């Protein structure tokens, strides 16, 4: 991407560091922050048997899939609305990390302009 | 391969078993090899890797449609090479039924597979055009380059030794210097140093 | 005792006489008999044939040792041991020993280059890290449950 | 294989395997078979033009520096044939040839099995004791004492003798043996 | 005859083996063991007859 | 051996050999995972290597 | 004991008043009938060691060897019947008289509970030895084969006595149950430094080690099989089970005493792997791999560990059998062609395929091929070494790859290749040999299903 | 048949089928086919066997050794008491071995039982490892090859030297 | 670029100076190497077809090497400042420098264990 | 057309 | 507990046979290829088994058949791990092998 | 069952 | 080994072929005992042609030494089949 091509070079310094994010505290902008709502309890993961990998914030649609899976047996064509709905969880965790990433970037352009 | 010739004509069955198989190998979407190798370009290009490793792997994807080309050109799509006395026959069904079977399987069981197993991982399924397209776009670029640097060596210039080829021919020189200098250090040791001047003298 | 004293080495030829000698016990002509040099390494009047192997001996030659590429009297290098077909080949290469190493090392630095290179310039995405619940599972990943974790907290954002 | 190589090697017999080697690492490289004709012909344009050239000192020196070239552009891969040195089924059937001294020590009863190819067998062995001494003699007495010797073999001068060295060439075991 | 290999070379041998599992490896400690079965909110466990709570309802 | 299936080709006995000895350099990491293991953890097994 | 020494005994006159074409039958069924009574002593129900009187004893140690040496011999018998055909029936009843003495004198030196008589037993299997070497070898190093062999042990074994009767006059007995109960700490000294090495080197040369093992090749050159055979399997182990009975009252000597030795056995057995590449001679070859492997129980036994001890014992005795069969093997080629080269015949796979499954196998147990023993031993070696220190895996990883080399280049360049045609004179295999490899490795097979009993005192 | 206070195995609360298709589970059809084919005729056998035993049905005992004195109450050169002291550290030392053995097939056991939330559920198990572990370590370990009671006595003693030591000081 | 010869990598005897020659010295060295080559191949087959042979073929040149190889060293080996050099190095320098490595790494070791501050949590077996 | 084939002998 | 660990062992039991037959007089008589190719079809088929059991309930055993020898605190055991990789790869080798074989 | 040809293109079997 | 069997009539009748397809040849004064340089008026460089047609008519290869004796194709046809073991 290009995001590489404006740290690397071209003013490294108001660009983000993978490894620290988020380095602004929360309440920098954004008053009043919901923590984000985990729907799924510990013992519902542990109890089907999920990987750390797995518990993201998003195994409420993975359980209801792995249970389309085993009572749709053995067609296992079915269950593909329960992926989607997987993916689609998955999507916007990751255009929510995209955000912290991008907010990160602005915050830094500030301390450019601020000085 | 330069002494096979078309083997589509002469081997029709054989010769599309072979292809489905430099397709599998290749992305060529949907069949075995395309349920493995696009999630494993998608996760290299997608996540914080060395940029050298992802580049060079996809320069490799390429060159595995390039050489699969290769193959498909030299066995497949020019005119005979090879004696004029004639001797096929791929009839026996102990040829034909494995074959098949393994057809099957290259073009239907990754489909298969990836369906029927449980999620272990969490794949990455947004990503701008230009990377969840790429695998594809290699493979065709590959195919592309392959053939016109096939369909001009069929031309009546002369081929010539190009360093840069004379170490692909001769597996880079490894084998060449290290499987001759590698033993004669380690068998002339054994006998002068270890047998002769210790056991046999001092 | 089936072959005599006379028959097998022995010490340093020093008179031509015993040269001659030796070279006819070796099935040698004279002129092509040359011992390897008196160090005290324990060669004597054994001749030093040329350091090449036996696959640039003829391969059509109906040759008696067949395997070997050897004839029945011919004299037999003192490191025949390695220089067998299975084993240490100096057959001439179409390139150069210089220039094939250089080509080998120089592939393998500039790899080992480049690797350091993307290492200090990876590539990633424009993305942040993976926002894990309950503390980023402390309970799991084995963490004592009777003191309490660290509050690490992710928000909606 | 079958014939002994000369003591030394003549100009002409040079000239023509470096005119073989050359033809063949082109055809590697000149893959199609029409492209390889037409550069046969160009190499056999450039061997003809110094044909008629007499000299020797010329001779050798236009040699050599073929030999250098051919060197050079060289295909590091080039065809080799199965069968032959280098190729993929160069001795793959060596394995099963085994010699024909191996049934002396056959068994009465693996014998047994086979009667006919058994008296044919003694038939040959007693040809084979009665020829030996003759091709002997015939050998010690026809060496030329100039001192110098050939390594190839005489024929069998007389009638009803048998060429001197026989049993190990009539007896080879087959070339593709199973 | 028709593919008579099935019983002679699976009936028996699957006899032979069932007798070795079910009388010596179980009836031996830590012999056999599985990964719990996975269990899902509005299962229905059998031996307890326990019936798991179902999940809180997603605000999408 | 199967590589060496033709054991008159002196070029497939070559390339056993060739295979024996990678695959033994080979085999002396996995010599020092087994020993790592056998001394820091008491067990080859991988329920209790897990740990 | 003596239900196992006594019929050994009787053996002797068996021979002799046996008529000359029933002597070999009845000897040799006789002989097997004693391996078998040998079994008892595998009756160990508890973690009491067995004593049958004041002298003889067997521990979990002594009695795997017992029983080696009480099956080698009807091997021996059998392998030394295709030669002496042609000797005198005296001369035949002779040699298996040598061969039942060492039997015998083996017996008791692994049944010995005081160091006296191991003593006097661990030399007088001298003289049967050089005896069967000098007179029944073919070449004329015979001579000077033996001559090392009587002195590099005898100049080894002067101190060792001289130890043991100091600590006679310092402690009242040499009773090995009661000097390892009744052990004090030794006051590092030079004196008690001296002693450790009066006590060591005598087995040291016996193993061998690195630095002195010349006199071993020239033997197993120059040895007729039988020797061979009883020399690899059981008076290399002698030394062994001298140090690991010994080795209770020199501590804690041998934790700054040992560097050396660990040093030259772990090094020596890269130099001998190696030696065994540009080896012309078989029997060579197989001595210089008996080095090698030595090395290890000496180094383990150097760092006396329960591990090392164990690993020790099972690679004394996979390394004992499988030994003693490539010398049959050897022998087996040599009987034709009388020629101990191993470049001569090189294609002996298309006239002897079965006889080559053995080589094959042997040279598999010769390198570590699991699950055989012969890897359980070096792998726990390895593991108590890497224990010592982590940097032994090094030299350890290297012999192994050198191991392979060599057993794999052994069987190419032997079995496999182009045959040589003027070979006539390769005779079919005879079932006695074949019988002789299938008696040295089915019992490989049953110890690697059983590898308890070839674990030692430790386990 | 092998008691669960030193092989425990919890209860495995099991999930109820929940069919939600139409077409058949080959595994339940081919399972009852396996059953009637396979395990009646096993079972059979089995019975009759068991049968065959309960005829001229035989016994056998554990063997109870008493104790006798320690090394501590034997003195330096009788061998008698030493004898009979070592013979019983050898037996409690096999016996401590297998009870570790028990202990690493109890961890096993549960790790592969619980599969991917092993860090919990199964730090118990891990727990009694460390436990027991360090108690061999401190009571068997830098033993040599030569191990004997009087061995241990002395790690023991040089044990309790520097502890005591370590006590005294900083008091 | 043209071939530059190695000890490994000869020289294909096609860039030799040395056949390219038609000196009379050299031809008649060559006709007396064919000569006796010829004279040993008939030597060897008056037996590899002798009917009245039941036994191998014996071969004097590798008996000599072997006996060259083995036996006749050590009378044809005197001292050396060179070979002395060679066996005192190639005898007692791995060992020197193996003994350091191991009584570093074993000395830093059981350092660290009477001290502490080295943990073997679950090593039971050694 | 069929031909004998030469083999050592196995019976041993 | 049963079934599973049936076939898992069968598989081994089929692949053994032609070689404890290879040791046998009947090898003369009988088609080796063919025995051998039917056997690892065989096996093939049994090995589905598990792989359906598994994509159904995703369980994956340990399973300790013969205990060799138990040296001091370190016990040694022929156990299977029969997990989602084992089970996968059985049956895409037998395939393959079975294909091969022909 | 085939009919090998010489410097021919060889007809080939429905299967 | 599915290849058809080779006889000499069948290796005489190829080679001639060959031949007759070598268009600085006549096929009306072509048969055995005709000998390349003297009937035919050829040179060396042309049996070389000759023998390396043979080598890829056949798919097998011929040494030098060999071929530089080959001059009627009767010695062409006996060579290849010595090679491969005719005799009918
Ligand atoms: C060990 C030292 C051996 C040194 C080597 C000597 C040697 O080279 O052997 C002679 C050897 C000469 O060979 P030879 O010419 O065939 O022998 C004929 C001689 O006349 C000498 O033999 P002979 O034919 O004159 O004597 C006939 C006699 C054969 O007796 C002998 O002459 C040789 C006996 C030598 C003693 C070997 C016993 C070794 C015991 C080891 C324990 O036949 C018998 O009747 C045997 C009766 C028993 C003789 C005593 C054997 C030991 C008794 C053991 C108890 C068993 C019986 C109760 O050389
Ligand atoms: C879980 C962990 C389990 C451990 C897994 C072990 C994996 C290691 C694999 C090693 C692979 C080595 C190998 O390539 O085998 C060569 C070998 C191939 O033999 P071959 O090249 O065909 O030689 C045939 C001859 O040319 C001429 O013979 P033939 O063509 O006439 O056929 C007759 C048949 C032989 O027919 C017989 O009569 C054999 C009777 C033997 C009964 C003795 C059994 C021992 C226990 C009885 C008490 O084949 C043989 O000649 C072989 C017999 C000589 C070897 C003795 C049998 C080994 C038994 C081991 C169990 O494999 C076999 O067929 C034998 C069985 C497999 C070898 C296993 C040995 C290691 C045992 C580890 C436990
Ligand atoms: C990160 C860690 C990665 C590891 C990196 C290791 C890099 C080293 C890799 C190579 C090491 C081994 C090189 C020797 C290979 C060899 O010589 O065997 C093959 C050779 C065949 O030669 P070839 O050119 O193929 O001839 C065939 C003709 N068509 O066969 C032969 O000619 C000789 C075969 C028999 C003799 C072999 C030599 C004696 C044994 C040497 C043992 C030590 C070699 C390995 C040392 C490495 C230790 C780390
Ligand atoms: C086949 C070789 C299998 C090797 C593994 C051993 C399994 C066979 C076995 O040992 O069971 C025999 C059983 C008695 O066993 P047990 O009493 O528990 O202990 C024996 C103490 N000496 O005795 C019985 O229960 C009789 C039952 C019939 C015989 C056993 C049935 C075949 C067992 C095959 C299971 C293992 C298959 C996997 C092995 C190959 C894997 C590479």
């Amino acid at each position: 991407g290009a995001h590489l091509t404006r740290r690397y070079l071209w003013d490294a310094s108001v660009e983000p560091d993978p490894e620290k994010i988020p380095s602004f505290p929360p309440d920098l902008g954004f008053p009043e922050r919901k923590e984000r709502v985990m729907v799924a309890t510990q013992q519902e993961m542990m109890d089907a048997q999920l990987t750390l990998q797995q518990r993201d914030y998003c195994a409420h649609y993975l359980i209801r899939l792995l249970k389309c899976k085993r009572d749709s047996f053995p067609n296992f064509l079915a269950c593909k609305h329960e992926q989607h709905d997987w993916d689609y969880c998955e999507h916007l965790d990751y255009v929510k990390r995209m955000k912290e990433f991008e907010r990160e970037r602005r915050l830094l352009q500030r301390k450019k302009r601020r000085a | 391969i330069r002494k096979m010739g078309n083997i589509t004509k002469i081997m029709p069955f054989t010769s599309s078993c072979l292809v489905i198989g430099s397709l599998a190998l290749t992305g060529m979407p949907f069949l075995t090899g395309f349920y493995s190798k696009d999630l494993i370009i998608e996760a290299i290009n997608t996540c914080n890797t060395n940029a050298w490793a992802l580049l060079i792997t996809l320069i490799a994807t390429s060159m595995t449609a390039m050489y699969s080309m290769r193959i498909i050109y030299f066995v497949t799509m020019t005119k005979p090479r090879f004696p004029p006395l004639i001797s096929i026959n791929e009839n026996d069904p102990d040829l034909m039924n494995p074959i098949k079977r393994l057809a099957f399987g290259s073009i239907f069981a990754g489909f298969v597979i990836s369906y029927n197993i449980p999620p272990t991982s969490i794949p990455v399924l947004t990503m701008p055009w230009f990377l969840k397209t790429t695998a594809l776009i290699i493979s065709v670029l590959g195919f592309l380059i392959a053939l016109e640097l096939n369909n001009l060596t069929m031309k009546l210039s002369m081929n010539k030794a190009n360093p840069y080829s004379s170490f692909s021919t001769l597996l880079g020189f490894f084998p060449s210097i290290i499987h001759r200098i590698t033993p004669m250090k380690s068998l002339n040791l054994s006998l002068k140093t270890s047998l002769t001047l210790l056991d046999l003298i001092w | 005792f089936h072959m005599t004293k006379d028959m097998l080495p022995g010490s340093y030829p020093r008179t031509p006489e015993e040269r001659a000698a030796a070279a006819k016990k070796y099935n040698m002509r004279v002129e092509d008999y040359e011992p390897y040099p008196d160090d005290g390494m324990g060669y004597g009047d054994y001749p030093m044939l040329p350091n090449r192997s036996q696959h640039e001996r003829d391969p059509w030659y109906q040759w008696d040792h067949s395997e070997l590429r050897m004839n029945w009297g011919e004299p037999i290098h003192w490191d025949l041991d390695m220089y067998i077909r299975n084993r240490v080949d100096t057959s001439p290469t179409p390139v150069s020993w210089d220039v094939m190493c250089k080509h080998l090392f120089g592939f393998v630095a500039f790899m080992v280059f480049m690797f350091w290179v993307g290492h200090v310039f990876p590539s990633y995405q424009p993305v942040g890290p993976k926002q894990y619940p309950y503390n980023n599972l402390y309970l799991e990943r084995g963490g004592d449950p009777t003191k309490e974790p660290e509050p690490v907290v992710h928000y909606d954002i | 294989a079958f014939c002994a190589p000369p003591a030394y090697l003549t100009h002409q017999q040079k000239v023509l395997r470096l005119y073989k080697r050359a033809l063949r690492h082109l055809e590697s490289w000149c893959i199609h078979r029409d492209k390889y004709r037409y550069f046969a012909c160009l190499m056999r344009a450039r061997f003809e033009e110094h044909k008629n050239e007499k000299d020797m000192m010329r001779a050798t020196q236009l040699l050599r520096e073929a030999e250098e070239e051919f060197w050079q552009n060289q295909h590091p891969q080039p065809y080799i044939f199965p069968d032959s040195p280098g190729g993929t089924s160069f001795e793959r059937y060596e394995c099963y040839k085994v010699p024909e001294w191996c049934l002396d020590y056959w068994h009465p009863s693996e014998k047994a099995m086979y009667p006919d190819y058994f008296s044919k067998r003694e038939q040959w062995k007693k040809l084979r004791m009665e020829s030996w001494d003759r091709e002997v003699k015939q050998l010690q007495e026809e060496t030329s004492p100039d001192g110098i010797m050939t390594e190839a073999l005489p024929p069998a001068r007389r009638e009803g003798d048998l060429p001197p060295l026989w049993w190990h060439i009539v007896t080879r075991p087959r070339e593709r043996p199973t | 005859r028709s593919s008579l290999f099935a019983v002679s070379h699976v009936l028996i041998p699957m006899w032979f083996v069932h007798y070795y599992v079910k009388y010596h490896m179980a009836t031996k400690p830590y012999t056999i063991v599985s990964s719990k079965p996975r269990i899902f909110p509005g299962d229905t466990i059998l031996e307890t007859g326990e019936v798991i709570p179902p999940m809180r309802d997603f605000p999408d | 051996l199967l590589i060496g299936w033709w054991y008159g080709r002196t070029d497939a006995n070559t390339a056993a050999l060739q295979a024996i000895l990678y695959n033994r350099i080979g085999d002396i990491g996995f010599i020092l995972a087994m020993v790592w293991f056998s001394l820091n953890m008491n067990s080859w097994e991988l329920q209790q290597i897990m740990f | 004991m003596l239900k196992i020494i006594l019929p050994s005994l009787m053996l002797l006159p068996l021979t002799w008043l046996s008529s000359p074409k029933k002597t070999w039958t009845n000897v040799t069924s006789y002989s097997f009938l004693i391996s078998l009574t040998s079994l008892t002593l595998l009756w160990q129900t508890d973690e009491n060691y067995k004593n049958f009187s004041n002298m003889f004893s067997s521990d979990p140690l002594s009695t795997p060897l017992i029983i080696l040496t009480a099956w080698l011999l009807p091997l021996m018998l059998m392998a030394s019947q295709n030669h002496l055909k042609k000797d005198n029936n005296v001369l035949q009843k002779l040699y298996i008289s040598m061969l039942i003495s060492l039997q015998i004198l083996l017996i008791m030196t692994f049944s010995a509970t005081e160091l006296i008589m191991f003593y006097i037993l661990f030399e007088a299997t001298l003289i049967p030895t050089l005896i069967i070497i000098t007179r029944w070898g073919n070449q004329t190093e015979r001579l000077n084969a033996g001559i090392y062999f009587l002195f590099y042990t005898l100049i080894g074994s002067i101190p060792l006595l001289i130890a043991l009767i100091l600590i006679q006059n310092h402690v009242g007995t040499l009773n090995l149950m009661i000097l390892s109960f009744t052990t004090h700490t030794l006051d590092a000294s030079w004196s008690n430094n001296l002693l450790w090495l009066a006590c060591m080197m005598a087995f040291l040369i016996k193993m061998p080690l690195y630095g002195v093992h010349l006199w071993l090749p020239k033997a197993h050159v120059e040895a007729p099989i039988a020797g061979s055979m009883i020399l690899a399997a059981i008076l290399l182990k002698l030394g062994s089970y001298g140090m690991i009975r010994i080795s209770i009252i020199l501590d804690p000597l041998t934790k700054y005493m040992a560097y050396p030795f660990i040093l030259l056995s772990l090094w020596g057995m890269i130099m001998t792997s190696s030696i065994c590449l540009r080896q012309t001679d078989l029997k060579s070859l197989i001595a210089y791999s008996s080095v090698s492997h030595m090395a290890l129980v000496i180094a383990s036994i150097m760092i006396q560990t329960p591990w090392s001890f164990m690993g020790a014992t099972m690679l004394m005795i996979a390394h004992g059998l499988t030994s003693s069969l490539l010398f049959c093997l050897a022998n087996s080629n040599y009987e034709r062609i009388h020629s101990r080269t191993m470049i001569m015949a090189r294609g002996l796979q298309m006239v002897f395929p079965l006889m080559a499954t053995w080589w094959l196998m042997a040279s598999l147990a010769n390198l570590a091929l699991p699950p055989s023993i012969n890897l359980m031993g070096e792998l726990f070696i390895t593991m108590s070494l890497f224990s010592w220190s982590n940097f032994t895996i090094i030299l350890m990883g290297i012999n192994i790859i050198i191991t392979g080399m060599y057993s794999m280049y052994m069987i190419i360049t032997t079995q496999r290749g182009k045959l040589t045609n003027h070979m006539i004179n390769l005779q079919p295999s005879h079932t006695r040999e074949l019988t002789l490899m299938a008696l040295h490795m089915i019992p490989l097979i049953l110890l690697t299903t059983s590898p308890k009993l070839i674990t030692g005192l430790t386990m | 048949s092998w008691d669960k206070d030193v092989y425990p195995e919890p209860p495995s609360r099991t999930p109820a089928p929940s069919p939600q298709t139409s077409l058949p589970n080959p595994i339940t059809y081919l399972t009852k086919a396996y059953d009637l084919v396979v395990d009646w005729p096993v079972t059979l056998v089995r019975e009759f066997i068991e049968r065959q035993h309960a005829k001229n049905r035989t016994y056998y005992y554990h063997r109870q050794y008493r104790r006798v004195p320690d090394i501590t109450e034997c003195k330096e050169g009788d061998v008698l008491c030493i004898y009979e002291a070592e013979m019983q550290w050898r037996r409690d030392f096999k016996v401590d071995q297998e009870i570790m053995n028990i202990i690493q097939e109890r961890l096993k056991a549960c790790q592969q039982r619980e599969g991917e939330n092993y860090q919990q559920n199964c730090a118990k198990e891990l727990e009694q490892f460390t436990k027991v572990t360090k108690a061999y370590q401190d009571r068997y370990l830098d033993l040599g090859a030569y191990y004997s009671a009087r061995k241990c006595l002395a790690k023991q003693k040089q044990r309790m030297l520097e502890e005591r030591k370590a006590a005294r000081q900083e008091a | 670029s043209k071939y530059k010869p190695a000890p490994l990598a000869t020289l294909p005897s096609t860039l030799d100076p040395a056949e390219y020659d038609v000196s009379p010295e050299t031809r008649r060295a060559q006709v007396e190497r064919l000569s006796i080559r010829a004279r040993l191949k008939r030597e060897y087959l008056l037996q590899y077809n002798d009917p009245k042979r039941v036994s191998h073929i014996e071969d004097p040149a590798l008996i000599r090497w072997t006996y060259a190889r083995s036996a006749n060293i050590y009378p044809n080996f005197r001292p050396t400042p060179k070979n002395s050099l060679l066996g005192a190095v190639a005898g007692f320098g791995p060992l020197i420098f193996w003994y350091y490595v191991f009584k570093t790494d074993r000395d830093r070791k059981e350092r660290l264990i009477q001290e502490g501050k080295l943990d073997r949590k679950f090593n039971i077996s050694y | 057309k069929r031909l004998f084939v030469v083999k050592p002998s196995l019976y041993y | 507990m049963n079934i599973f660990t049936t076939s898992i062992l069968l598989i081994f039991i089929l692949l053994l046979s032609p070689i404890l037959i290879s040791m046998s007089n009947l090898i003369k008589h009988i088609n080796f290829p063919l025995y051998t190719t039917t056997s690892i079809k065989f096996s093939f088929i049994i090995s589905l088994l598990p792989l359906l059991m598994f994509f159904h309930n995703n369980m994956e055993y340990m399973i300790t058949t013969w205990h060799w020898v138990t040296m001091n605190s370190m016990e040694l055991k022929m156990s299977f791990k029969t997990d989602f990789f084992s089970i996968l790869f059985t049956s895409v080798a037998l395939f393959v092998t079975w294909s091969i074989m022909q | 069952h085939i009919q090998p040809r010489y410097r021919e293109f060889p007809q080939l079997t429905r299967s | 080994s599915d290849a058809p069997p080779l006889t000499l009539d069948g290796i005489k009748d190829r080679v001639l072929y060959v031949l007759k397809l070598y268009d600085k040849i006549d096929p009306e004064k072509l048969s055995v005992n005709s000998h390349f340089m003297k009937d035919l008026g050829l040179d060396s460089l042309d049996q070389v042609e000759i023998i390396m047609a043979m080598e890829d008519e056949f798919g097998f290869e011929i040494p030098d030494i060999d071929a530089e004796k080959l001059m009627c194709p009767q010695e062409i046809v006996d060579y290849i089949a010595d090679k491969k073991d005719v005799y009918e």
